[PDB]
RNA sequence: UACCCGCAGAAGAAGCACCGGCUAACUCCGUGCCAGCAGCCGCGGUAAUACGGAGGGUGCAAGCGUUAAUCGGAAUUACUGGGCGUAAAGCGCACGCAGGCGGUUUGUUAAGUCAGAUGUGAAAUCCCCGGGCUCAACCUGGGAACUGCAUCUGAUACUGGCAAGCUUGAGUCUCGUAGAGGGGGGUAGAAUUCCAGGUGUAGCGGUGAAAUGCGUAGAGAUCUGGAGGAAUACCGGUGGCGAAGGCGGCCCCCUGGACGAAGACUGACGCUCAGGUGCGAAAGCGUGGGGAGCAAACAGGAUUAGAUACCCUGGUAGUCCAC
RNA sequence: UUAGCUAGUAGGUGGGGUAACGGCUCACCUAGGCGACGAUCCCUAGCUGGUCUGAGAGGAUGACCAGCCACACUGGAACUGAGACACGGUCCAGACUCCUACGGGAGGCAGCAGUGGGGAAUAUUGCACAAUGGGCGCAAGCCUGAUGCAGCCAUGCCGCG
């Protein structure tokens, strides 16, 4: 069904940046929130709104370069099938450094970047690449 | 590798990886085939060395290197398979036939045109005679009576019975003879009554049908008559093969209608349609009878139905 | 394909 | 003993394998699918760099080849890192326990995970920097590593547990609609065959052509009447329904699901499935009925070399129902 | 193509037992115990630090070095002693060989070599306690086929002519 929300959440975007769309809209929920935020301070995506209390409806901007992919691909870690968890100097790294892997810790939701400031590891949720 | 004194002895049969040498004495013994021989057929002469034995009179085979030349040749064609030589070198063919499962005439008459073609003298035998009555006889007797007059010795025998051998034996000596015919005509058991062979094996016989027969024996065995000469053995065959020559060698594949050659009004003729037919007149008359006359044309609108697709050696 | 599928008979080594 | 001095003179000290491609290196002669060669591809019956030999070369080295064994190559049991429409592979289908997994909001626990620290992970081996034996192999100093386990102190985003929920998931009610969904019980009319009667005469029947068979006791054909059996033309269509195999005259009775509209309502009640469980074309088997037509085996006639099959005339089991 | 296994078995009481807890043992009481997270049965195997292979993850294996367990012709038992159910201690039975005056006794190379035999295949029937370690003794000293060595085997690696 619906068990892997942010596997949802991944499909979503990666159809809708492919196929020229403009803007998408997805149920929301606080862990969505915790990570297309950080992908608006990577330069990744554009906006999110909310909508709703009731049925809490999460949209997204998208992003182009000239009417290309900006999210090239995006591949989904961990899942509830195998979870996947690494240390503080295990944390992967995506195209050699280029490409950030969001990590989620105690001190909120990160890239394998702004955890070697932090120095905690965690659930690796996606490699955004 | 490692052979032995080359020699000439007779093949006593095949088996396709190898073949049973007799010696100038008697003794059996198996040989393999040399790469380059084109075709190996029962009873044929061969040159051949048996090998080196390894052990101290412990031999397991030897080579068969060169074929003579033939004297005689059996070759029938076939569909898919081209022109294969059954038998060779051999003087006498001996038709053997039975009153069960059928009696055929068609069957007769086309290994009469073989051996016209082979200058050999074939003998017509039937078999399993003690089961009809003196009325059915006497009916079969009748219809071997037409036989008799075309030339062609007719000696009725019965392997249970052993009625007729003596005869069948003098004018067989001194010859090696094929016991042709079909499936379950009793090929088997006339070598049982007339060789006195060993009885240990004796044959293979498993004939069991509700109306046909059963071919059981292999191709050809050889042996050895208590007089002279040799016997061969012949398969159950159903087969036909007229690929060989044109229909002008059909008109000199049978005995009686070559003195009546040359008497018709057209100097080429089909004697089935032609008008002043001088053959189709000596049936009419009776000096032929009309069973062998509506089989002959028989045989000529089967090469209409056999040349259909094509076939050449 | 599936891990839990693993997890009751591993790939059998010829 | 290592070591060192002194002596004599290149004197005492190089071979094996390969040479078509893979794979480094080419000519000649002999041989004639024979002999042999070979790990693979496959070379040699009259010109073989592939066989045998010579000349020449190549790769190694006091070693050189071969055989056997293990892993690698092989992502060729694919966690990293494979596939299942037709190359090997999705159970015939459905229900469902255990197992795995799970929407959303808040609090709590700190189980899993993560951070730090302690103890431990024998030495040797491997790695890092050195030292030493004339060198190297080898020996050896310290460090790293040994990704391990245990305990304590922390953080709470996610996962787990508890607690309270929420409604879009999954369900419930009403109003409806469509349907060959299944089971049971009746019924209809053609057609087939059988039988009764009437009129009526030489063939009917069958095939490419014939024959078996049937018919002057009147067949066949037609008409009237009766019996039995099974199936439902047209409608009828990549049309509908059912989990699937499948399901079709009409009507009644019992009963199953699917879908649409308007709201109300419970509050994750869910997905999935090893064994287990039930359904499941037709043939066949057991018991007892039933019997038209069709039709294995089989009977008969053609066909044929033979006909066993094809073709034709008959015909049992079976096809029908209950269990 | 092993699904049920188990009656001293599972637990309790008391007695007994060992250096120590304990069905370790005995009488009694209870009917449990184990098990689809592989009980039980069958087959194979000393294990590990490691070595080899591989970019890594993995894979194969456990010779020499070191740690532990087990075994000392086969089977069983106890004594002695702080420590053994005891390789060169004993007792009994069995197997094999040797000695014998025929009644009886003797022996355990999986210790160093070495012979026979097996197999494709693996060594001298050598020297020394000089050193190290252990044993006895106040020490001296003695003993140690541990070990130190030497030879044989291009068996491997490395170096030179
Ligand atoms: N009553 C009877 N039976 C006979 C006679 N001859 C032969 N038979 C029988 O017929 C059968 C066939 O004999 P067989 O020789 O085996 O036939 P075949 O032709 O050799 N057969 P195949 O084609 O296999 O070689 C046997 O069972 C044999 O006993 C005879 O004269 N009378
Ligand atoms: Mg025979
Ligand atoms: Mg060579
Ligand atoms: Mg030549
Ligand atoms: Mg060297
Ligand atoms: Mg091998
Ligand atoms: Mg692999
Ligand atoms: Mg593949
Ligand atoms: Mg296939
Ligand atoms: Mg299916
Ligand atoms: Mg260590
Ligand atoms: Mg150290
Ligand atoms: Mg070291
Ligand atoms: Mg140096
Ligand atoms: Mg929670
Ligand atoms: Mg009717
Ligand atoms: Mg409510
Ligand atoms: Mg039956
Ligand atoms: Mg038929
Ligand atoms: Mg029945
Ligand atoms: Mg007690
Ligand atoms: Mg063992
Ligand atoms: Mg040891
Ligand atoms: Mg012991
Ligand atoms: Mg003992
Ligand atoms: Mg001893
Ligand atoms: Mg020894
Ligand atoms: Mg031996
Ligand atoms: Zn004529």
């Amino acid at each position: 069904s619906m068990q892997d929300p942010i596997a949802d959440m991944l499909t979503r975007i990666r159809n809708g940046q492919a196929a020229n769309k403009a803007a998408v809209t997805m149920p929301s929920s606080k862990l969505k929130v915790a990570i297309a935020n950080v992908l608006k301070e990577e330069g990744f995506i554009e906006d999110f709104k909310v909508e709703g209390d009731t049925k809490p409806e999460l949209e997204l901007t998208l992003k182009y370069f000239q009417g290309k992919a900006v999210v090239e691909s995006i591949q989904r870690v961990s899942r509830p099938g195998l979870r996947i968890y690494k240390r503080k100097d295990e944390l992967p790294k995506v195209m050699a450094g280029l490409g950030i892997a969001v990590v989620s810790t105690s001190k909120g939701v990160m890239t394998d970047r702004a955890a070697r400031q932090a120095g905690l590891g965690g659930e690796i949720i996606c490699y955004v690449a | 590798n490692l052979f032995g004194e080359p020699d000439e002895g007779i093949v006593i049969s095949r088996f396709g990886m190898h073949a049973d040498v007799e010696s100038a004495d008697g003794d059996v013994h198996r040989c393999n085939i040399r790469r380059t021989i084109r075709s190996l057929v029962t009873g044929d002469r061969v040159v051949w060395r048996p090998g080196k034995p390894a052990a101290e009179g412990v031999n397991v085979k030897g080579i068969v290197e060169a074929v003579h030349e033939r004297t005689s040749v059996l070759t029938r064609p076939d569909f898919y398979d081209g022109v294969k030589p059954i038998a060779a070198n051999i003087d006498q063919i001996v038709i053997v036939s039975a009153i069960l499962p059928e009696l055929s005439l068609n069957i007769i008459d086309r290994y009469l045109v073989a051996c016209e073609t082979l200058q050999i003298e074939p003998i017509i035998v039937l078999n399993k005679i003690d089961l009809l009555d003196d009325e059915g006889m006497a009916f079969v007797n009748e219809q071997m009576d037409i036989y008799r007059n075309i030339g062609y010795r007719v000696l009725m025998v019965s392997s249970h019975t052993q009625d007729g051998l003596k005869p069948l034996e003098e004018a067989l000596t001194g010859r090696i003879s094929i016991f042709a015919g079909q499936s379950g005509v009793g090929k088997s058991s006339l070598l049982n009554a007339l060789l006195g062979l060993q009885k240990e094996i004796l044959t293979n016989d498993i004939s069991d049908n509700s109306g046909l027969g059963q071919h059981t024996t292999t191709a050809a065995r050889l042996y050895h008559f208590p007089h002279g000469g040799d016997v061969i053995d012949s398969p159950g065959v159903r087969e036909f093969g007229l690929w060989h020559l044109e229909p002008e060698q059909i008109t000199q594949g049978f005995v009686e209608f070559h003195d009546y050659l040359g008497l018709c009004k057209y100097r080429d003729c089909k004697h089935d349609t032609d008008p002043g037919c001088a053959i189709r007149e000596a049936v009419e008359e009776g000096k032929i009878a009309e069973t062998r006359f509506e089989n002959y044309h028989r045989i000529l609108e089967s090469m209409a139905q056999v040349k259909t697709r094509k076939n050449f050696s | 394909a599936t891990v839990n599928q693993l997890v009751r008979k591993p790939r059998a080594r010829k």
